[PDB]
RNA sequence: AAGUGUAGUAUCUGUUCUUAUCAGUUUAAUAUCUGAU
RNA sequence: AUGAUGUCAUACUUAUCCUGUCCCUUUU
């Protein structure tokens, strides 16, 4: 099974952050640092829009990123730390778009490991040098420097071993010139270690060890150590020398203490909280992130809080020293887990689940009605909080980036055949069950009907210096209208067409001349008041025509051509000559007239007799034929366009072909847009030309990061196309549709997919599709909460003590508490408890948004596991089986007790009913169905239960379970069941005798989270350590049975997925395409995996891998069979990621790759682009 | 020696470009439905 | 080494040298004691060149001409990756060379 | 009727425990070794 | 009927190795 990996949409989430000037230019940047690919962003400053300037896959383990500016510069680098040991400062590269590794430095041994340097990376704020420490037992300093030719040269590392040493987090110190220093919150291990009584663990207090790089000494040493009062979190360094005091401000539990150098006094300050939050008082609070806003003037933190509120912190300082720390309630937001704050009044929180977030600074936190709590201000006692709605920040945006998908479903839920995928991924307020479709949005801006028989669109500009679209033709079935565009859309007539009937064709001609084309003839009509007229000679009639920059070709019936050339003076000159063609013309293509030539070089024409024919428009060739193409169907459009350019034609069928750009034709090259004519127009989007579309889909084609990638359009058939640009619309598309007008908009350029969840309460488990009723119903668990109904008996609580204060009792503020309930998406969700959860049954309408069906269980339960199915015993009732647990904890000494309620699921599938509710032994954590009865785990034990009047009678017992049931796959006969901390293991279940006998086990173990049953004896599984594998039984499995086990199977397949996948199923994509396995990941990403089926394809496969992993390594200095061999190693896989950089490498890669291959490096992009059409969409 | 795989690579190759090709025109065909 | 296992290796922390190797010992593998398939570039540590010792060989411990690689063996074993491999002690070789 | 040196390994030849017990070191346990009857 | 013991011979492996120096001791 050589399996091929394919990343259809990259890892959303955002894991690391830095924001500076990046480019080198005075727009500012966003580095964003996924699970294993890397991003820079340049949103819109006026638009607001956030645009992926470039994506590049890390090939490794993103721990840690921290930018860099060196003194006197004006463009930032890139401190990359990865799980490998070498240490990696990149530099931006715009002029080639692409990340140039400007030093790379080994410091030690690969995997994450506790001596692995990694797990923390600082920069200093001079600039001048670097750390790098690990979670214990290393921290290594180099030296920045410039050169003579401005080279940032990357000096020797400074050792800096401090054994027994656990450095909870790393930070810079102010230093302006002087001594750089660095601080980190150490903790001694190695006394504790040598405690038998258990004293010497406590009384271990975590203590800031300031180490200071002597420049002179050249050497590392602890300048300074200071224990504090109890463990901290986060570090935030305050910038000192001309602009603000030194000083690191150390966030702990329940405290924020700014003890900078020197004498200077340590500051206290409380963390607020919610004014009657109905969160655990046990539960403190910590700093989640902090950012900071440095100025000339002076210089502020916004920090946000484990509930999200984001204050702000300012330094008031002395002459010298530390006055206070002044923090003030800046606004309400979400579970953050990065804050970059921009230039031009930005601030970029990413979430550690759901949408990233970009918001407006507008206030600066002062001159507001909310107060100012001081360190100065005692308390004794904690500052309430009063919350409340963005008051400070606006959103302007918000970065969709599906993050944790924790169930999927790839299948025609819907009536259309395009399969949908709906992607459960939330936690808990931020749930959401996309349904994600292949496609591309489309913003109607607005639509209008249109009379009659509408048969033909365009847009003409007024000039060449106009910015806008200005006239706007509709060619109807006998007439042509024109419309003017100036934000006042009514009726035109003063343009200057005259078209009473129905044209050929109108472009722009010159600068500003028009240059119309109907049966009747041509029309010039320039800048002034004329209309030079021309009429067709004879009865022949216009059957197509094509405008170009600089000249315009007309075809009448009978093959009979004619060419108009642009003079210099504005006339009209007309060809000298009579070209004939083979037979007449089904239709034409004319590229534009490019910034140096004057004219086109090629002409296209395809005859109705399946044939295509260029033809050179030069002069010393004119009216010459210069390559013929084959055309195995009516020619139904033509089109050329760059980007290096390519020649597209749409047959009569529903399919098109395409072609390279060339003196003669090159490749070839098809996709199926079809069941519709292939009828094709131009547009400009992202700054680039394209072909859109018009069949049953609007295929919407245009370069993706140096690769042509096109999706359909989520929206009605489009009959006739063209390009609208305005003020308020800047590049949409004015299409006519069957009686009906439709100026829409597409700005969502990253080819993916388009999506919109229907959000739930509490976050999901799993999801069961009802077959009839075509409805979904998703289980709704989270732990560490709150029932609704505990929230409202501890509001009532919270109520009746706020009444026992008695306070002047006439307070009448209870009333707003009850009242008054925050959104728990919004405002954050005040839940806690350590052994508290909470689940929640909802089935909802997958083509609507209504829970058509809700169902709350108690407050001490907790949901694992739901399906649907009938019974043996019972008829057409397909009953709904959905398990929780009682009394449940993350620690290791919970189960109390188990019970599976029996949904009844009745009323065409819109009405639950929990008649029956048998307990169960352990935790279950699975349901399944088996020759009728309901095959459960309950922990160790395999129960093939039978659905009775109280309770699902126990008609078989099975004890061999080594942990627990992880995961049940009912095959026809066998059952795959994959334990927690074991691998898959296939037992037979014989029905004669009613007994469950392990037939085999694996080799390896596996803590498997997913499972899918490949074939008959195949059964693919992931790894919660982040592996995806592939057992196959043998021939010689002896399915009849009456160092662990006896029989064992083989791993067929092993490949690191780089992210934890929890889902895979699959089957059938792109319809007409092979099926594949599509797999999720907990980092939002969707790849899909198909097998080679040539031997020949796999050498060749296996020869550009071989080849990539020398000439276009990763910028992370990992190697790609590390990489992939993290854990397990790789077992026939061929990593095609690694493979796409082939249209992306370099010129001399890509001619060293095509020597080594022996075949040319279009040929690779072809080879390349086959198993994405074949085996995707 | 090589040299007589090579003729055969390419042979093989040819026929593997054929029974793509027909593949491709069998999917077009089953699009068209 | 195979040839030399009484030898100590320096083990220290990499520095931004590059390091040579004597032209009797051209081409050896620093670690794997090879003599095909080199991956990568072999670094020096920081105290391991400084004057006097700057230029010498490192496993011949001679004056070098050629720049050194460690073997791929080493590289995809996870070797390389490996302190400063100076060979700092001379011993149970060359020794009583000199007297015959 | 020609090989030099640096480290390590095995197979060959010659010798020895009918010592009854106790305690200890050591051994996985024996063995060996160390003191007394 | 395996073994321990160790002068004295024997085969083997480390792609073992022949111009290596006082370029560094200049203390009274």
């Amino acid at each position: 099974m050589f399996l091929y990996n394919l990343t259809l949409q990259r890892a959303t989430g955002i894991s690391f952050a830095i924001h500076g000037n990046f480019s080198g230019t005075k727009q500012q940047e966003i580095v964003v640092s996924r699970g294993k690919i890397l991003e820079l962003l340049r949103p819109d400053p006026n638009t607001g829009k956030v645009h992926t300037l470039l994506t590049v896959e890390v090939f490794g383990v993103i721990r840690s990123l921290m930018a860099f500016r060196l003194t006197g510069g004006t463009k930032d680098y890139i401190v990359v730390g990865s799980d490998s040991g070498r240490i990696v400062i990149l530099e931006y590269q715009p002029s080639k778009n692409m990340f140039e590794k400007i030093h790379q430095e080994t410091f030690g041994k690969s995997g994450c490991r506790r001596i692995v340097p990694g797990q923390f990376l600082a920069v200093d704020p001079k600039g001048r040098a670097v750390m790098i420490s690990a979670i214990e037992k290393q921290k290594l300093v180099y030296i920045l420097n410039r050169d003579a030719a401005a080279r940032l040269t990357i000096s020797s590392p400074l050792e800096a071993h401090k054994a027994n040493t656990l450095v909870y987090h790393v930070v810079g110190v102010d230093v302006g010139f002087e001594n750089p220093m660095f601080a980190c919150l150490e903790m001694d291990y190695e006394e504790a270690d040598n405690d038998p009584t258990g004293e010497a663990a406590a009384n271990t207090q975590q203590t800031l060890t300031f180490y200071e790089l002597d420049l002179g000494l050249n050497h590392v040493v602890r300048k300074y150590s200071e224990p504090l009062e109890e463990h901290g979190n986060f570090l935030i360094t305050v910038p000192g020398g001309s602009d603000g005091p030194s000083g690191v401000l150390i966030c702990s539990e329940n405290y924020i203490t700014y003890k900078n150098f020197g004498d200077q006094p340590d500051i206290r300050c409380p963390i607020p909280r919610r004014r009657n939050d109905l969160d655990d008082p046990e539960r403190g609070m910590i700093f989640v992130c902090s950012a900071t806003h440095k100025t000339k003037s002076m210089f502020f933190f916004l920090a946000q809080t484990e509930q999200g509120d984001i204050f702000k912190i300012t330094l008031e300082t002395d002459e010298d020293m530390v006055t206070e720390i002044r923090l003030k309630y800046f606004d309400t937001v979400p579970v953050a887990a990065a804050m970059c704050v921009l230039k031009t009044g930005f601030l970029f929180v990413a979430s550690e689940f759901g949408n990233h977030y970009l918001y407006q600074i507008a206030h600066l936190g002062d001159d507001d009605e909310e107060p100012e709590f001081s360190s100065a201000m005692p308390l004794e006692d904690t500052f309430f909080f009063q919350p409340r709605p963005l008051k400070n920040l606006v959103l302007v945006d918000e970065l969709d980036s599906l993050s944790p998908i924790l169930f999927c479903q790839i299948a025609d839920l819907a009536n259309e055949d395009t399969p949908q995928l709906y992607v459960a991924c939330g936690r808990g307020p931020r749930s959401s069950l996309r349904v994600l479709r292949h496609g591309l949005e489309v913003s109607e801006m607005a639509v209008s009907e249109l009379p009659g028989n509408p048969n033909a669109v365009w847009t003409v500009r007024r000039h060449i210096e106009d910015e806008f679209d200005a006239y706007i033709i509709v060619s109807f079935v006998n007439a042509t209208l024109v419309l003017s565009i100036g934000e006042t859309v009514e009726e035109v007539t003063d343009s200057g067409f005259l078209g009473t009937t129905p044209t050929l064709s109108c472009s722009l001609l010159g600068d500003d001349a028009l240059v119309q084309v109907y049966p009747d003839g041509i029309r010039h009509i320039r800048a002034d008041k004329r209309v030079n007229e021309w009429k067709t000679p004879g009865k022949k009639t216009i059957v197509k025509c094509a405008v170009n920059q600089r000249q315009v070709v007309i075809a009448l019936t009978g093959g009979e051509l004619v060419y108009f050339e642009m003079d210099p003076s504005g006339q009209l000159n007309e060809y000298t000559e009579r070209k004939e063609m083979s037979a007449d013309v089904v239709c034409m293509s004319l590229a534009n007239v490019p910034p140096g030539e004057q004219r086109s070089r090629f002409l296209a024409v395809g005859l109705v007799d399946n044939t295509v024919r260029i033809i050179s428009l030069d002069p010393s060739d004119c009216l010459q034929p210069l390559s013929m193409q084959a055309l195995p169907a009516q020619p139904e459009s033509l089109c050329i366009v760059e980007m290096f350019l390519y020649l597209n034609i749409g047959l009569q069928n529903g399919v098109l072909l395409r072609t390279v750009l060339d003196p003669v034709t090159g490749d070839l090259s098809d996709t199926r847009t079809g069941s519709r004519p292939v009828k094709l127009f131009r547009v400009r989007m992202q700054g680039q030309e394209a072909v859109l579309a018009m069949s049953s889909r609007s295929w919407l084609s245009y370069s993706y990061q140096s690769r042509f990638h096109l999706t359909p359009l989520s929206y009605e058939t489009l009959e006739f196309a063209s390009g609208f640009a305005s003020e308020q619309c800047p590049e949409g598309i004015v299409a006519i549709s069957t009686n009906t007008l439709r100026i829409l908009a597409l700005e969502k350029l990253g080819a993916v997919f388009n999506q919109v969840a229907f959000p739930l309460q509490y976050t999901p488990r799993k999801f069961v599709i009802h077959p009839e009723s075509n409805n979904l119903i998703i289980i709704e668990t989270d732990h560490n909460a709150y029932t609704e109904a505990t929230k409202a008996q501890r509001k009532q609580q919270m109520a009746e003590e706020m009444v026992e204060a008695a306070g002047e009792l006439a307070a009448e503020m209870a009333a707003a508490f009850l009242n008054e309930n925050l959104p728990e998406s919004i405002f954050g969700a005040p839940k806690a408890g350590n052994g508290q959860w909470a689940s929640v049954i909802r089935v909802m309408n997958p083509i609507q948004g209504n829970t058509l069906d809700l169902v709350q269980l108690e407050q001490n339960e907790a949901a694992f596991s739901v399906a649907v199915c009938r019974f043996s015993n019972t008829g057409e009732d397909w009953y709904v089986l959905v398990g929780v647990a009682k009394d449940l904890i993350l620690n290791p000494r919970s189960v109390a007790g188990g019970f599976v309620y029996t949904y009844k699921l009745v009323n065409n599938g819109e009405k639950l009913e929990f008649l029956h509710k048998t307990p169960v032994e352990e935790v279950p954590a699975a349901i399944a169905p088996f020759q009728g009865r309901v095959l459960i785990g309950v922990g160790k034990l395999l129960r093939v239960y039978d659905l009775g009047k109280k309770k699902l009678l126990r008609k078989c017992e099975n004890k061999h379970i080594a942990n627990y049931i992880s995961g049940i796959q009912t095959i026809g006969h066998r059952v795959i069941v994959s334990d927690v901390q074991e691998s898959f293991i296939w037992v037979r279940y014989k029905r004669n005798e009613n007994q469950l006998i392990i037939f085999a086990d694996d080799t390896y173990p596996r803590w498997v989270t997913t499972a899918s049953l490949l074939d008959y004896d195949t059964v693919a599984g992931a790894d919660k350590f982040g592996n995806i594998c592939v057992v196959r039984l043998p021939p010689n499995t002896n399915d009849e049975v009456d160092n662990g086990a006896s029989q064992k199977a083989e791993v067929i397949m092993n490949y690191h997925v780089g992210e934890t996948v929890l889902s895979l199923q699959k089957t059938t994509l792109i319809p007409g395409g092979s099926e594949s396995l599509v797999y999720t990941t907990l980092s939002g990403g969707i790849g899909i995996l198909v097998p080679f089926t040539s031997h020949e394809d796999h050498d060749f496969f296996q020869h550009v891998e071989m080849h990539l992993r020398s000439e276009h390594p990763p910028l992370c200095g990992r190697d790609h069979l590390s990489f992939r061999s993290y854990y397990f190693p790789v077992k026939n896989v061929i990593d095609g990621d690694l493979c796409e950089q082939f249209n992306s490498m370099e010129p001399n890669k890509q001619k060293n790759v095509s020597e080594e291959l022996d075949r040319t490096p279009p040929e690779v992009s072809k080879k390349l682009e086959d198993i994405r059409t074949r085996y995707a969409f | 020696e090589t040299i007589r795989r090579q003729l055969e690579l390419e042979k093989k190759k040819k026929q593997d470009l054929d029974d793509e090709e027909k593949t491709a025109k069998f999917i077009e065909e089953q699009v068209r439905r | 080494a195979k040839h030399h296992p009484d030898l100590i290796f320096c083990r220290k922390q990499a520095g931004v040298a590059i390091g040579r190797l004597c032209e009797k010992c051209d081409g050896k593998c620093v670690i794997c004691d090879s003599y095909v398939r080199p991956c990568t570039l072999v670094r020096i540590c920081d105290e391991c060149n400084y004057g006097s010792y700057q230029g010498r060989c490192v496993i011949c411990g001679g004056p070098g001409v050629s720049d050194a690689y460690y073997c791929k063996e080493c590289t995809i074993q996870e070797k390389d990756r490996d302190g400063c491999p100076k060979i700092v002690n001379l011993g149970s070789s060359k020794t009583d060379l000199f007297y015959e």
